[PDB]
DNA sequence: CCCTCCCCTAC
């Protein structure tokens, strides 16, 4: 393995564990798995207004760096309170990653001889309305019936 | 205008140029101005580049923005760069002429008729399980001339009007558009000569008919890259 | 825009006979070196002016505007042999495109802050 | 059953949304469209209709008579045939009404809502009654509230305001516009009526002419296609497309 | 007409990166297109840089034009009826911008038809 | 044979003739006659 | 400010498409040679069609324009994707680019066509670059400008462009000039090769382009990332 | 001077510890909170343990490390192979700086230092559950316990006085398998 | 603002 050093300091080894670690947090009161609350993508659509219905109050904070808080050491948060200083000729580089190949390459890849039933009759009827007044049975006559005995279930093969 | 082949004898022979359609290609379902308004100005700029030299006629594309029924209307008076209003003063018209789709070209005394190739296309897009090559084309042709009807399938072509479509007297040339195969034949139905001529498309297999009036023949020239 | 460009722009272009476009001046050079070839020499206040030229724009961090003018003087030079040769414009236009220019690109490293890492020999 | 598809199909998408991307900005928006594409009129008109049974001998009174039965004995009244048989589901539409009318003295019928030539859907109506409350519900355990999202969304083109009817000539982009969009109209115009001929070959059993007629002819309501077609012969039809065609004629006369 | 044909060629194809044509020549001198291509087979020899791809066409009995792209085995040598160099490519893509062209008098083949204003 | 032997075979024996330019050769006038007679079957409003 | 913005963004739109067409940062079969994209390019400038990228590529240029009143140079930073190692540099010089609030449009894309041309033809002598082995980076130079230093105020956003300001202002990392390139180990240094091309020089917008390439190495540099001899 | 380098390099070691427990399997994913905490205005999420226990050792590791800053030449963190007990990540960060220099200038080096942090961990290649355990080791120039590589140079803060230099090394038994660590 | 009638669903 790697060497630590020609004159290192180990320090204690970790009150925790790989699997104990989830059991301790449960037992100090926090759930395990802490699921991610309904959010706001962007922070424009939060309004800065308190979120309450029927005197229950509701904390809805969105995942976009402009509303997350600064990390924190020792419970108190580290910001910058002077105005920042700049100098002349600096040159700064772009932070977000592009896209990898491997992701362009898949998107472009991609893109009995016993009667035990019940014989069955089916009849339906057209009539010769006049003008647009549907059928009546009074003053319209049928003028075509058609039927269709269902052959699955009909026996006698007459 | 001969700066290629520098025979200006054969060259000249060569007295209008005619387009038969299908000058610009797009997706109606999915299409801003701004790109249409790039390829007509392109076109635009190919025209004024070769109106002096030959006249050139221009004729509605079963794609390009004109009515998607059979009769389609010239293109616009609009839709072209400023380098064209000289040409579209209204008064110079012989050099520079926009018809219907189909039309009869009294080209010195000798009339023919020219469609986009949209009712062709049509009766190809059927499948007909009684009876795509260039002769099943051609046979689809003398057929269409035989039943004295321009669109056979009315409802595919055109819709409505505002008929046409049966002819009243036969022409001596007849010219379809957009066909994936070039093919020449000459008829003779009812004692009478009609000559059929299936110009292909420039895009794939970009070759061109130079038609002589003199003796009704056709020849192919081919532009490859 | 904000009272920090120092200029009419953002930077001071260096001018050279009146002239600020690099297009422009790199025309001018073009046609002082196409009609120095026929009088068999440039002048030498010509010469040295174009060097004071050169100078001052590599002390303000432009080898890349060094090097184009660099290549072509260098085509211009190549373009004209086999018409323009031995006439005794082409050899002492070469000794000075040489003596003059190919020294001086290697001189002024800098950056606006520093010194660049590391060294070039130019495509030239 | 008692609401329209359209809300049922909205209100499956926002939970959808809600328990897999967990987020409300994505809700909001698909929400805003939603409302925004009924507001104009770009819907099928055919997830807009209700669905409730009418029992006609079993209501109190005419006044307390549901919405549907307005509608059936409207229909009973032009013809005594239409009597609908017990507990089946009247489809009716609310169209647009003056203000303080009551909700039973519009119901629209499907079939007079498409007939009508100046009938247009209660948008308003629709997106309040039929969307707030039930989203509210869905979201207010959540801690917010959908009425804010809904209450925040002369001349050919939209100049402010300008004949013709367009301040600015730019010939060489209208012309180009106008034609873009009646290609698109006659294009989709066309493949309604392809898609309506090839269904009804299954009983004409022919391709050609007097098939394209028997397909027209056709007018169920239990198929979006219809109401597409309705739709898309309403603006041809229009009075939108007659300016359309004049500027473009009067564009074309130089 | 030398030195000044190959100038502006020179020019064209150096100090601005722009594919060259002979109907640019065309427009330029107001000479014959035989002219132009004799100059185009002057300008291709005595030429120690070869900072350009040139581009030929062929030009067959059946008016078969062909632009060659192998340039190792053409087919059909005895079928050619002309040869000269379509244009100069200071790279392998050619893709060719087109504009408008004043051509007041350098056409070869005139139409019978003339032009009236108004 | 190579491009070059085609090349100087082709291009090197030019005509450099019937190219003055300055009285070029008039195109053949093919008219129409239906430019002007209107009348257009498939012509619609 | 308002046609030359248009014209600038276009131009560096096709100058970053034509960079990772012609350095195979992404497979050639997604680029498709293209005149619309959405503006009226100078020439068939290959575009990607994958959109997260075509949404990247207009933020950056989006963000680029933004500042570029501090910005006087822009570079497309090549970076081999195993090892942090700058192996070339792509810059576009904006010395002066005549920034006036008070020259039509074709002389402008003439000036764009020439330059793109010019890019092309030093690209095409380049070598061939190995597939899934190259990844890009953009790194700019300001003169008085400070980034990240904007969210110390707690600000809460209200409309779109303070939102896409606040973005825009902590999207970039202060680095140091000749940072990624090779430390001079000593043993046969390196020596960086400089190019020039020429530039647009329109009325309203003045550029100069030129070109690093590593050309060197003392073994673990450009490592089966230039196909071999070709 | 040293006020604000110390005030910062607190955060940054605090930053830069979580980020390396969270990106290796030291411990379980979904135990951490990277939805609600924003390092130094980074895009990027960085994430901190929930659970107060492991917050709390690793600030007073940090404090106590800090505390003998003028006698730690080199601070690393390992990573470690169960059942194997030996090193087989180390991620190195130099101590060079001698005990004027202006607060933004710090604050954007150790912002840039950990946006490369950040980068390097992002390609790393995936690795197995409950196989890998950390150990924090200091290096003295010139409680605490007496004791093939692939270096990656990292860009630390060189503003001044500070000359911070970060690296890490790497090279099991198959537990590393390949398989977007913020999905879950 | 609350009651009554109608509609619909879940166990
Ligand atoms: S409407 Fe629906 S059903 Fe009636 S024809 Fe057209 S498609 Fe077939």
């Amino acid at each position: 393995g790697l060497r630590y050093g020609k004159r290192a300091f180990v320090y204690g080894e970790p009150p925790f564990g790989y699997q104990d670690i989830l059991n301790k947090l449960e037992d100090e009161g926090f759930p395990k798995i802490d699921y991610k609350d309904p959010f706001f993508s962007n922070p424009v659509d939060l309004e800065n207004k308190p979120y309450a219905y029927a005197g229950k109050r509701f904390e809805i904070s969105s995942t976009h760096v402009s509303t997350r808080i600064p990390v924190q050491f020792g419970g108190e948060t580290v910001s910058v309170y002077n105005k920042p200083t700049f100098d002349m000729f600096s040159s700064w580089k772009y932070a977000l990653k592009p896209p990898t190949y491997d992701a362009v390459q898949k998107w472009y890849n991609k893109v009995s001889s016993v009667h035990d039933s019940l014989t069955h009759l089916t009849l339906e009827i057209h009539a010769n309305t006049r003008s647009d007044k549907i059928p009546d049975p009074a003053i319209d006559e049928v003028s075509m019936i058609i039927w269709c005995l269902e052959e699955e279930t009909f026996p006698l093969d007459l | 205008m001969g700066r290629i082949n520098n025979k200006i004898d054969d060259i000249s022979l060569i007295g209008r140029l005619l387009i038969c359609g299908n000058s610009v290609d797009f997706d109606i379902k999915s299409v801003n101005k701004d790109e249409l308004m790039i390829s007509l100005t392109e076109f635009s700029k190919f025209l004024h580049n070769i109106l002096p030299s030959i006249s050139v006629d221009i004729m509605p594309g079963t794609n390009d923005p004109s009515d998607k029924s059979l009769p389609q209307q010239p293109f616009h008076k609009s839709l072209f760069d400023k380098s064209l209003e000289s040409y579209f003063n209204g008064s110079n018209k012989e050099i520079l002429n926009l018809v219907t789709n189909p039309y009869e070209f009294s080209y010195n005394g000798v009339d023919v008729l020219a469609v986009s190739g949209k009712n062709i296309n049509d009766i190809c897009k059927y499948v007909i399980p009684s009876n795509d090559d260039i002769e099943h084309r051609l046979d689809l042709m003398e057929c269409t001339m035989k039943w004295q009807n321009i669109a056979p399938t009315a409802p595919d072509t055109l819709w409505c009007y505002p008929d046409p479509f049966v002819l009243d007297k036969w022409p001596h040339v007849y010219i379809v558009a957009n066909q994936p195969y070039f093919g020449t034949r000459v008829v003779e139905i009812g004692g009478k000569n009609i000559k059929i001529i299936s110009v292909p498309e420039f895009s794939s297999t970009g070759m061109i008919i130079l038609l002589d009036l003199e003796t009704l023949e056709a020849e192919t020239v081919k532009i490859d890259i | 825009k904000n009272h920090f460009m120092g200029q009419n722009s953002i930077f001071q272009p260096i001018k050279f006979q009146n002239l600020t476009r690099f297009k422009k001046i790199c025309q001018l050079v073009k046609q002082w070196v196409a009609e120095t070839l026929g009088d068999g020499g440039p002048h030498e206040k010509d010469v040295k002016l174009f060097v004071k030229y050169l100078i001052k724009l590599c002390d303000s961090n432009r080898v890349h505007l060094v090097l184009h003018l660099s290549n072509l003087i260098s085509r211009e030079l190549n373009l004209c042999a086999f018409l323009n040769q031995d006439h005794s414009g082409f050899q002492t236009w070469e000794r000075i495109l040489l003596n003059d220019i190919i020294p001086l690109l290697n001189r002024n490293k800098h950056t606006y802050q520093t010194v660049r890492k590391l060294d070039m020999d130019f495509e030239v | 059953r008692d609401g329209i598809p359209a809300q049922q199909k909205i209100i499956e998408k926002c939970i959808r949304l809600l328990f897999q991307t967990k987020d409300l900005s994505k809700i909001k928006k698909y929400l805003q469209n939603e409302f925004f594409k009924i507001q104009i009129g770009k819907v099928s008109a055919q997830d807009f209709c209700f669905a409730k049974e009418v029992k006609l001998g079993a209501y109190k009174s005419e006044k307390t008579a549901p919405a549907g039965a307005v509608v059936v004995k409207r229909r009973i009244n032009e013809d005594h045939r239409a009597e609908p048989q017990y507990k089946e589901r009247i489809p009716y539409l609310v169209v647009k009404g003056k203000q303080g009318q009551l909700l039973r003295e519009r119901c629209v019928s499907p079939e007079e809502f498409l007939e009508g030539e100046n009938l247009e859907l209660d948008s308003e109506y629709y997106i309040n009654k039929i969307l707030i409350p039930p989203l509210d519900r869905l979201f207010n355990l959540i801690g917010i509230n959908v009425g804010n999202w809904a209450q925040e969304i002369c001349g050919e083109e939209l100049k402010i305001c300008s004949l013709c009817d367009d301040c600015l000539e730019k010939r060489s982009t209208t012309t180009l516009s106008f034609l873009i969009k009646k290609l698109k109209r006659q294009k989709e115009y066309q493949t309604l009526k392809t898609v309506c001929r090839t269904c009804s070959y299954r009983y004409t059993s022919d391709a050609g002419i007097e098939n394209d007629h028997i397909a027209s002819k056709c007018n169920s309501y239990d198929c979006p296609v219809f109401y597409s077609r309705v739709k898309a012969e309403r603006y041809l039809r229009d009075n939108q497309s007659v300016q359309r065609e004049e500027a473009l004629i009067s564009l074309n006369d130089w | 007409m030398d030195q000044k044909a190959s100038y502006f060629i020179n020019e064209k194809l150096f100090t601005e990166v722009k594919p060259v044509l002979f109907t640019d020549l065309i427009h330029h001198l107001k000479i014959g297109p035989s002219m132009a291509k004799k100059l185009m087979f002057d300008y291709y020899k005595q030429t120690t840089n070869a900072k350009y791809n040139c581009v030929v066409i062929c030009c067959y009995k059946d008016q078969t034009i062909k632009i060659i792209h192998d340039l190792s085995n053409i087919p059909q040598q005895d079928s050619i009826i002309d040869c000269f160099i379509y244009a100069f490519n200071p790279m392998d893509s050619f893709i060719p911008y087109y504009d408008i062209i004043d051509q007041k008098d350098c056409l070869t083949i005139k139409n019978s038809y003339e032009l009236k204003v108004s | 044979l190579h491009m070059d032997a085609l090349l100087t075979k082709f291009n090197e024996d030019r005509s450099l003739q019937d190219e003055n330019l300055s009285q070029p050769r008039t195109r053949v006038r093919i008219v129409d006659d239906n430019l002007y007679n209107k009348s257009n079957p498939f012509q619609l409003c | 400010n308002r046609w030359v913005e248009k014209w600038l963004r276009v131009y560096l739109k096709c100058y970053i498409n034509l960079i990772l067409f012609y350095r195979n940062v992404y497979p050639p079969q997604s680029f498709d040679y293209t005149t619309y994209q959405s503006f009226n390019l100078p020439q068939f400038v290959p575009i990607n069609r994958h959109p997260a990228l075509i949404d990247y590529i207009e933020e950056l240029i989006l963000d680029v324009l933004s500042k570029l009143t501090h910005v006087y140079r822009f570079s497309i930073c090549i970076i081999n994707k195993k090892n942090d190692l700058c192996i070339e540099k792509y810059v576009l010089d904006f010395s002066e680019l005549q920034h006036v609030d008070k020259i039509t449009e074709t002389e402008v894309f003439d000036e764009f066509r020439s330059s793109l041309n010019s890019l092309i033809m030093h690209l095409e002598k380049l070598p061939k670059v190995n597939d899934d082995t190259i990844t890009f980076e953009a790194v700019i130079n300001a003169i008085e400008l400070e980034l990240g230093h904007k969210l110390d105020r707690n600000r809460r956003v209200d409309s779109l462009e303070e939102k896409a300001e606040i973005e825009r202002d902590s999207n970039w990392v202060k680095c140091q000039e000749d940072e990624n390139l090779p430390d001079n180990n000593g043993f046969q240094p390196p020596k960086i090769k400089l190019t020039s091309l020429v530039g647009s020089d329109v009325g309203p917008l003045i550029i100069h382009q030129f070109s690093e390439k590593l050309i060197s190495g003392d073994d673990k540099i450009l490592n089966g990332v230039y196909s071999q001899y070709e």
